């Protein structure tokens, strides 16, 4: 059967905020959906509270809701569009969950919603474990020897059957969130504390370890007629014991006989179809003892997934916009295969002639309290994908892809230290995040592969090769930059080692290596993803780069082209923010005319899918990788400032390669770039800027900081020192100097400049006070407390700077407004993190403006010369990880530490900022008791904060000190002890649930160190908390407010825009 | 430096590396598509006279083991991969690939551009070759021996890989807790089915014992008349090499046994011997179908199956006499795989019910035959 008829409209739910375990792939799947269901001629509604998404593009839907994740508020939706169907399995473990609470709610019966895609029963028969194990014993599939738990006794009892360690998997969750391996006792009750109440069901499942064991993952999807495919399989490189997000993992599996695969294979087929999995994908994962292939099941994901996605850009088989088609009914028969030319159909199974490698990305760096080691619970914020002939070619070009600093295997112990051996061998037996790079060290230390092997239980076969490359390295060392002929360098070449890598071991500069390979006539050949292992043509240009003999690029000689870098692997700071840039100047100039060319290897995102460009090149953003394609391409214009500081970075070394290119010089980004460049512009502008210094030495820095006054902002990292003995002390744990703006207003403004003039994109004005970075900061536009005055002002000097640096494209201006005055943070040339916000709010695609800016068609030109300003308020919001890494204190500062965001669009700000309040996950209430507990300086805002909580019905507890400023104020808080005072304390109110909101304010290092069990209970208990004044203000207002009462779509938002 | 190189009919040289043994090796270059498998493909007899590219670039990371092959020797005439592992790494493994090479004396070359390869072959057709692997392969030698090859087409190779005499066999398929099982008793076994060996997988008898039937299988010219004379309860036509079309004695007996009432069940070969026993005509395919990811859809069903497949061979569909239904098509190109008589208890399959390697989905074919011998019996 063809498409359904008796089905018009669809509400897709998509994912949210992107957070650790459910990011990217969301967006890249949920645009899929979109596009597909949209190009079958249904009217399509979705919801995400995710500005960022290009699936909240109002021209990719028809009703697109950026609103709160919230069933209450997707009732809204329904009643409201009144959809037929809801395709649920398109946004990660939120939209599984939602589609049961609405289900569970009514919502769906109330209104007619048919759901699509996977039933209800479906779903849970998956999602509850024991459901799940059930369902595996009645087919014979073999499962862990477990346990099901509700409560902490039965939690023990299955443990004192299974013994430790244990593996501890909450119903309803993924990425592992709220699971983990208790070794003993005492990690097993915290862990089962947390999962049980994470748990949508309150109910986990504890199995015995298969730790070492082989891991494997399975993608399949499933038509109506029962016809069934395996898209791809997975084998992992970390085993058992470390969740497949912080895995590294390729593909296609490697180490089973055809034997063992089939029977893998056909039990994959088999839980779908005893699950329920009628019309969609699903991911299947196995456990496999390499001794003797006894194969066990551990899970399966009614839904896409991290792995679908990684798969689907494996593969070349768009495995969500499958699944959407299949969800109206069609058959995989009835589908085409996109990439070889809609030539063949879309029922078959893919081969590949390469190696898939991917490599999780981290950013420990970010929480230095955190449990550093890998487990059952992801703690990757991103992860890269390479491609190459070899599994050694795969995964160097993923290593260096991968934004850390890596060339390769470069090298983390030194030969002469007499402790490395030791040290390389807790790091092997107890995986952190550079396991990978401590593995190339082992040998070199002398540790064999079998003494690897036991450590680690990675298969032998991937560590062979990890020991030839580190041979190979020790060969080039010794023959130096003389024993490069081209016959070695070509071999080199072929296992993926670097230019900069070898370069490093030859003691040579990169351009040197680069340079012979120039000589030697030593260049990569371009192989295109098919799906079929060249079995037949392809009419899409998805490549990839490796040593061989035939070239596939055949670039055209016909258009002029622009080439865009991406930003690689997602990570804290570098999100998704800077794709959706990317993507849109993709499209943009793709409709424009010109021939658009990709340059990124992120697996998750929309950039990567071969639909956003022309042409696609799947490579590690490196200068290396980016000279062979434009050597071969020869674009008209490269874009730099769209990817983040990846391409940033390259932006120099590119124009010195005699790269073009386009958009801010490289010059100018430097300008802006470098703090000193920056302050003489800034001074030759007349314009204001907190007092500085670069101190050298300690003492200088006491004596300079007399100079510039305290508090001071210390950047070498980020910290606040507030007095002389707080700079020793710093100095000791521990440049740059800066009077840190207390009290101060931070305001963000993004613009465009095209040399002749500049438009503001829009001025955010910041919730969080100047010291709480602006990427954790919620915000608002327009601006909700600063004059128009000042903002004038602000208006003013963005030009002033605009035309002085030379901007061409995007540039975003940072201030801090202190007494009325406006002091200057710093210039960033170039695409900023809050651009699709902005756009969002404003109805302006200013990527798509700024990259047409670049291309070299004016503001003018485009009738793009205006300001906007909106007729609702829009309200940005932030989700912080923080949840993720329990030993952290959960508190805010100079430092960027949040994944993602929400807006909230209301009539009043105190009507937007609730909606994203909400949208964010806040677990805030609108009664209960208050607990306050302020700074010195707090104090005194502190007693209208009390007043408003009081006139709302909340009662209120206070410490000694913020009490005794209520008391005089005529308010009387229930006293509450310090931890140190006695009892009860706080920690025992807090884990007793008597508060629903914490207002907890700080100022110096060990005052902070110090109330760090406020915040760490507040978010262990699940109560709504602030750590800011003015936070706690905003959330004072939108207690006046309702997030459910109305709801607004983003045409709709756009039309009022007059 | 072990030097080895392949150079095509077309004047087309690969120069790579010796991975099996030192010698030379012609045949018909074909590639297969198979990410796993690589023993079982090799160990195909339908092989025979063909140098086979693998796609998978990794060949090898298994090793090798008894249970993995089809046959009792390796037939094909060289092997042509991207890469071969340093190590095998399966528990199941009891001789590294090259090992195994060098003592079944097969010519391979690793580390050369196989997409390229791939490519050719699909865009321009299968091509001859020739592999030479040893101190100075001379390439105008290679070319030499390449464009002197004969060719496949009208090139009957079943006649030589058959068996020379007669033999029982009762052994069903491996498991992963018991492997390779022992022989049944025949007693054990209700059918007796009589079998054509045209270059047969062991993996057909395997699965055929496994459903009850007890076999005895005949070399390829074996004449109908001998056969009648044994009673069988059914008659199996094997996959094998070359060109079906050459067969004559096969095609003959074929026909023969249309006139019965007999089940008859061909596979692969056996299927095109059937179709040409029944008046329909055979052709050579452009490359053929070499993998195990081939969608199949049975046309009376409507659903699909995904396939192994290994044929250079089709039958034409535009041909096919009246008496011949079409069940199968390949979705990859619309070509012919599965044929009933209308009027006899006869049909057959274009691709690998029995896998090995690949995917199962196609066992139920096997089923059917059953069904009739089971239906021929109750007479
Ligand atoms: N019995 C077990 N022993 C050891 N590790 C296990 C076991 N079960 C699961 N794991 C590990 O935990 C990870 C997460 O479990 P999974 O069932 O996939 O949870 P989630 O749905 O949160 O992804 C697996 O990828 C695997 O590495
Ligand atoms: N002089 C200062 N006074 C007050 N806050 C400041 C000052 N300098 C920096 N900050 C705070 O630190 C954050 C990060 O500083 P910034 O220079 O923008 O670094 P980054 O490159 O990480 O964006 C700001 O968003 C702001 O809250
Ligand atoms: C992972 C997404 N959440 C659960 C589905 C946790 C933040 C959204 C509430
Ligand atoms: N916009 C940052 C998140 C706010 C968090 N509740 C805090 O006040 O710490
Ligand atoms: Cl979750
Ligand atoms: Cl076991
Ligand atoms: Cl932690
Ligand atoms: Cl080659
Ligand atoms: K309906
Ligand atoms: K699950
Ligand atoms: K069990
Ligand atoms: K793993
Ligand atoms: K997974
Ligand atoms: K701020
Ligand atoms: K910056
Ligand atoms: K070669
Ligand atoms: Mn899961
Ligand atoms: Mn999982
Ligand atoms: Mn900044």
């Amino acid at each position: 059967m063809p498409k359904r008829t008796d089905i018009k409209s669809i509400l897709i739910l998509g994912a949210g905020p992107i957070v650790i375990g459910q990011a990217c792939e969301f967006d890249y799947s949920g645009a899929q959906a979109c596009k597909a269901l949209r190009e079958e001629g249904y009217r399509v509604i979705l919801v995400n509270s995710n500005p960022a998404t290009i699936m909240t593009d109002p021209e990719m839907a028809d009703a697109t809701y950026i609103e709160p994740i919230h069933w209450e508020v997707v009732r809204k939706i329904i009643e409201k569009e009144r959809p037929d169907a809801v395709l649920p399995t398109m946004g990660g473990q939120t939209a599984l969950n939602c589609a049961l609470e609405l289900e569970r709610q009514g919502v769906l019966e109330e209104f007619g919603v048919t759901m699509i895609g996977a039933t209800a029963d479906a779903i849970d028969k998956a999602e509850d474990r024991r459901r799940f194990d059930v369902a595996m014993k009645k087919i014979g599939l073999e499962t862990a020897r477990s346990g099901i738990a509700h409560t902490m006794e039965e939690a023990l009892a299955v443990a004192a059957d299974v013994g430790f360690p244990c593996i501890i998997r909450p119903s309803f969750t993924m990425g592992g969130s709220g699971g983990g391996i208790a070794y003993n006792r005492e990690e097993f009750e915290e862990i089962c504390a947390r999962g049980l109440d994470l748990s949508p069901t309150k109910e986990l499942l504890i199995d015995e370890s298969l730790i070492g064991w082989k891991e494997y993952e399975m993608e399949v999807v499933r038509d109506k007629n029962d016809n069934c495919i395996i898209v791809c399989s997975i084998e992992n490189f970390d085993a058992m014991g470390i969740h497949t997000g912080d895995s590294i993992t390729v593909a296609p599996a490697q180490t089973l006989t055809d034997k063992e695969y089939q029977i893998m294979r056909n039990a994959s087929m088999a839980v779908l179809r005893e699950i329920g999995v009628e019309t969609g994908g699903s991911n299947v994962q196995f456990a496999v003892n390499p001794k003797n292939g006894r194969l066990i099941v551990i899970e399966m994901n009614p839904r896409v997934s991290r792995s679908s996605a990684l798969a689907s850009k494996a593969t070349g088989f768009p495995i969500a916009k499958v699944a959407a088609k299949l969800a109206v009914g069609y058959t995989l028969d009835e589908l085409m295969n996109d990439i070889t030319g809609g030539r063949t159909p879309a029922s078959f199974e893919p081969s590949i002639d390469y190696v898939v490698t991917k490599i999780p990305r981290f950013n420990f760096e970010k929480f230095a309290g955190a449990n550093d080691r890998l487990t059952t619970q992801m703690k990757s914020v991103g992860e890269v994908m390479a491609i190459g002939r070899t599994q050694q070619e795969s995964l160097q070009k993923a290593l260096r892809g991968l934004e850390v600093g890596a060339t390769g295997f470069d090298p983390k112990v030194s030969l002469d230290d007499p402790e490395a051996l030791t040290k390389i061998r807790r790091e092997l037996k107890d995986a952190g995040a550079d396991r990978i790079w401590y593995i190339a060290d082992a040998f070199r230390a002398g540790l064999s592969v079998d003494g690897v092997f036991n450590l680690t239980n990675i298969d032998r076969w991937f560590l062979v090769q990890i020991e030839e490359l580190v041979r190979l390295e020790e060969k080039v060392a010794e023959v130096g930059i003389t024993g490069l002929n081209a016959d070695f360098l070509r071999q080199l070449k072929r296992k993926g080692f670097a230019d900069a890598r070898l370069a490093k071991l030859a003691g040579v500069r990169e351009a040197e290596i680069r340079k012979l390979r120039d000589q030697y006539d030593l260049h990569p050949v371009y192989k295109r993803v098919d799906t079929c292992a060249a079995e037949f043509a392809t009419d899409t240009a998805y490549m990839y780069s490796t040593y061989e003999e035939e070239c596939e690029a055949n670039p055209s000689t016909d258009r002029e082209k622009i080439m865009v870098l991406g930003g690689g692997p997602n990570r804290i700071g570098q999100g998704i923010e800077f794709d959706y840039c990317c993507v849109h100047a993709s499209l943009a100039l793709r409709e424009d005319g010109y021939e658009t060319i990709m340059v990124n290897c992120n697996p998750e995102t929309v950039s990567t899918d071969y639909d956003t460009s022309d042409r696609l090149y799947f490579e590690p953003v490196t200068l290396e990788d980016v000279l062979e394609i434009v050597r071969i391409e020869k674009p008209k214009g490269v874009i730099v400032q769209y990817g983040g500081q990846t391409p940033l970075k390259l932006a120099r070394a590119l124009e010195a390669a005699g790269v073009p290119v386009i958009g801010t010089s490289p010059d100018a980004i430097d300008r802006a770039e470098d703090r000193e460049r920056f302050q003489h512009a800034v001074e030759r502008l007349k314009l204001k800027q907190p007092a500085n210094a670069t101190v050298t030495a300690i003492e200088m820095a006491v004596e300079k900081a007399k100079e510039i006054g305290y508090p001071l902002v210390v950047r070498p990292a980020m910290e606040i020192v507030y007095d002389e003995a707080d700079l020793r002390r710093y100095f000791q744990t521990a440049v740059l100097l800066d009077h840190f703006l207390d009290d101060a207003v931070e305001v963000d403004v993004d613009a465009i400049c095209d040399g002749e003039m500049v438009l503001i994109g829009g001025i955010m004005e910041h919730i969080e006070q100047a010291g709480v970075h602006s990427g954790d900061s919620a915000c608002s536009l327009p601006a909700y407390t600063l004059s128009q005055e000042i903002q004038d002002v602000m208006r003013q000097q963005v030009q002033k700077l605009a035309f002085e640096l030379q901007v061409r494209g995007l540039m975003n201006v940072q201030f801090a407004v202190k007494n009325n005055e406006v002091y200057l943070i710093e210039v960033n040339p170039r695409a900023a993190r809050t651009v699709p916000f902005v756009s969002k709010a404003t109805g302006v695609p200013l990527a798509k403006v700024a990259a047409r800016v670049m291309a070299g068609k004016s503001l003018a030109e485009q009738g793009v010369t205006k300001e906007v300003i909106p007729p609702y308020y829009s309200v940005k919001e932030v989700v912080l990880p923080f949840n993720k890494f329990p030993g952290v204190d959960p508190l805010l500062g100079p430092e960027m530490r949040s994944t993602g965001e929400v807006m909230g669009v209301g009539r009043t700000f105190a009507e937007a900022f609730a909606k994203a309040q909400l949208g964010s996950n806040s677990t805030m209430k609108k009664h209960g008791r208050a607990l306050l507990s302020v700074r010195e300086g707090d104090k005194e805002r502190v007693v209208d904060l009390a007043a408003k909580l009081l006139k709302q019905g909340f009662e209120l507890d206070a410490t000694h000190g913020t009490a005794i400023v209520l008391g005089e104020a005529g308010i009387n808080p229930r006293l509450v002890n310090k931890v140190h005072e006695g009892r009860p304390h706080i920690q025992d109110r807090i884990k007793n649930g008597e508060y629903t909101y914490i207002i907890n304010t700080t100022s110096g290092r060990r005052a902070i160190e110090d109330s760090r069990v406020i915040r760490r209970s507040a978010l262990q208990y699940k109560v709504h908390y602030d750590t800011t004044l003015n936070g706690g203000f905003a959330t004072a207002m939108a207690l006046n407010a309702d997030a459910t009462e109305k709801v607004i779509s983003v045409q709709e938002m756009h039309a009022q825009i007059k | 430096i072990k030097s080895a190189l392949l150079v095509l009919e077309d004047g087309t040289q690969f120069h790579g590396r010796a991975i099996g043994a030192t010698g030379s090796a012609v045949g018909e270059v074909v590639f297969n598509t198979s990410m796993t498998g690589y023993q079982e493909i090799l160990t195909d007899p339908s092989y025979s006279r063909q140098i086979v590219t693998l796609t998978y670039p990794h060949i090898g990371n298994v090793g090798t083991n008894d249970a993995d092959e089809e046959s009792s020797q390796v037939h094909a005439q060289g092997l042509v991969i991207r890469d071969l592992p340093l190590i095998a790494s399966n528990f199941r493994n009891t001789e590294d690939l090259s090992s195994y090479l060098k003592r079944h004396n097969i010519v391979a070359i690793a580390d050369i551009d196989t997409r390229k390869l791939t490519r050719l072959l699909r865009e321009k057709g299968a091509q001859n070759g020739c592999i030479i692997a040893g101190d100075n392969p001379d390439a105008a030698l290679a070319l030499e021996k390449a464009r002197a090859f004969p060719g496949l087409n009208g090139m009957d190779l079943a006649k030589e890989v058959t068996t020379a005499e007669a033999y029982s066999w009762t052994q069903g398929s491996w498991t992963l807790t018991g492997g390779l099982p022992e022989a049944k008793k025949e007693d054990e076994l209700p059918f007796h089915v009589v079998a054509y060996d045209f270059g047969a997988k062991r993996n057909i008898l395997r699965m055929l014992v496994d459903r009850g039937c007890r076999l005895t299988i005949v070399p390829a010219q074996t004449s109908a008349e001998d056969v009648l004379k044994m009673n069988p309860d059914g008659i199996f036509l094997s996959n094998g090499p070359g060109d079906p079309a050459p067969c004559d004695y096969a095609i003959t007996a074929i026909q023969k046994f249309l006139e019965t009432d007999i089940p008859v069940f061909g596979i692969s070969l056996g299927h095109q011997l059937l179709a040409l026993a029944s008046g329909a005509k055979t052709v050579k395919m452009k490359f053929g179908h070499h993998g195990g990811n081939h969608p199949v859809k049975d046309v009376e069903k409507n659903v699909v199956m995904i396939t192994a497949q290994n044929h250079g061979f089709a039958v034409d569909e535009a041909t096919l006499p009246a008496n011949l239904r079409v069940t199968h098509k390949s979705l990859f190109d619309g070509t012919l795989q599965g044929i009933h008589r209308t009027d006899k208890p006869a049909f057959s399959f274009q691709g690998h019910p029995e896998a090995s390697p690949g995917p199962h989905d196609a066992a139920p074919l096997f089923d059917h035959f059953i069904e009739l011998i089971e239906q021929y019996r109750k007479t």
